[PDB]
């Protein structure tokens, strides 16, 4: 069974991810509007620029994250931005249409959206099939909420310091993880290693984004409808 | 990185 | 009367205002709407960015000015896109209402939500004054246009370089200008004169701007609710 | 100024 610690890890993370994350797609009002030339870009700008605030409010009160320097909480949340929110995302796609359905005709993100906002098929190919395959797992919210913690505190990513400080935090969340799988997860004995082959999925769809964003961000008409947060993150400082 | 540094408070 | 020269220059200042400014406001819709702790502060930014555009568009139809070096373009336009904008917007004041009436109750910027913007009465209050001002001196489409191009071509601002050149671009809007009003503009003896006086209010209304976005742009909680061309007209660089 | 720059054609 569970110890104390591991289950006040998972009360931890549940009650931020319950924080940060809004099933009614309230805010969505607030963006610049859709438009169906890169029409979308506005929009889903807006959309990833909310998605990085909430990102950094779950980060905030992940256990250990406060106490790493600021330069690795910033290096960890430049880096594995773009994973959370693909991460976070999965919790508003639907099989039935393959888009994400955050509300109503506006706000439903199909593919041809995806594509007017400056993206190509080499991105949306594996994403999809990337939302598919996590959907089928059918996480439950502690698993999903500890993937986005585990993601988040990989030691693997460039610009961080302390890399043994924080493989060690990320090291302990797996535990959680694996505990948790084995305790409370019936017919779980293959869940954990389908886990963390997500997280592999997502350094690759991270590259094929950033590969594409680097074009967007060198055409001065494109990162004009960036956002400042959007461009701060994701640029190269 | 400003903003985020405000963002992380 | 006036001459072949002169006129051009007036077809295409009114030609090149028409095709930069919006009677409708229909561009509004595509803004990040308004909301009434700076609630109004991303719509307003939103519309300031528009404008900037609409600006440049209108700058480059200047006679003169595609030529000067594009530095002098820019160091031109950083130094008076606010004063533009206050002018091109007295198009939309409203004296019933002492506000803009964009249309409708959404887009109808009143004292109240400008405040909410981030902006204080120090600004606010000669700004009103400057609106109805100008209002009560009723110009012709032709002085509207001609004062824009003039306060634009104004070599007393940071960052010119040739400022013999675009001081003789200036110095023939002017002739343009008081030619206009003595042939065509009837009971005018004194407006070229109330014009020229604008331009200064113009001078401190924009210094009074810059000092209050000098406080937002600090703020990263308030830049952030910035666009990129915002920043980059605005900034210092 | 780049995105001045390009709006400046
Ligand atoms: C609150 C929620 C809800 O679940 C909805 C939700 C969906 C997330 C999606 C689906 C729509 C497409 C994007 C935004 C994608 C998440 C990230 C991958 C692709 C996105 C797009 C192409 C970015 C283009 C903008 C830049 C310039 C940054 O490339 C975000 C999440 O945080
Ligand atoms: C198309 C048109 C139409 O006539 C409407 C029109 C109105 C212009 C107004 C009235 C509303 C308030 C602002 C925008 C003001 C013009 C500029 C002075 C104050 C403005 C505000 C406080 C800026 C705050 C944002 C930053 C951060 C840049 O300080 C702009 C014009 O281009």
């Amino acid at each position: 069974m569970l110890s104390d610690e591991q289950m006040q890890i998972i009360n931890s993370l549940v009650e931020a991810h319950h924080k940060t994350y809004d099933d009614s797609y309230s805010d969505f009002v607030r963006f610049r509007p859709p438009v169906r030339r890169l029409s979308m870009l506005p929009h889903l700008a807006d959309l990833v620029s909310y998605s990085i605030q909430k990102v950094i409010g779950f980060a905030k009160m992940i256990p250990g994250f406060r106490d790493l320097t600021a330069e690795d909480q910033i290096a960890l949340l430049k880096s594995s931005a773009i994973e959370i929110i693909m991460l976070r995302s999965n919790q508003s796609f639907s099989l039935e249409d393959m888009s994400w359905s955050c509300g109503g005709p506006d706000f439903k993100y199909c593919i041809n959206d995806v594509t007017k906002a400056g993206h190509t098929l080499e991105l949306l190919e594996p994403l999809v099939k990337f939302q598919v395959g996590l959907k089928k797992l059918k996480l439950h919210e502690e698993e999903h909420v500890l993937l986005m913690a585990i993601c988040l505190l990989s030691p693997d990513r460039p610009g961080v310091q302390d890399h043994v400080r924080i493989e060690a935090l990320q090291d302990r969340l797996c535990d959680v993880l694996q505990a948790y799988i084995r305790i409370q997860h019936p017919g779980g004995r293959l869940l954990y290693a389908k886990m963390i082959q997500k997280l592999a999925d997502l350094r690759s769809l991270n590259e094929e984004h950033s590969k594409q964003y680097r074009s967007l961000s060198f055409q001065p008409e494109h990162s004009m409808q960036l956002t400042p947060l959007v461009l701060e993150v994701f640029g190269s400082e | 990185h400003k903003i985020l540094h405000r963002l992380l408070q």
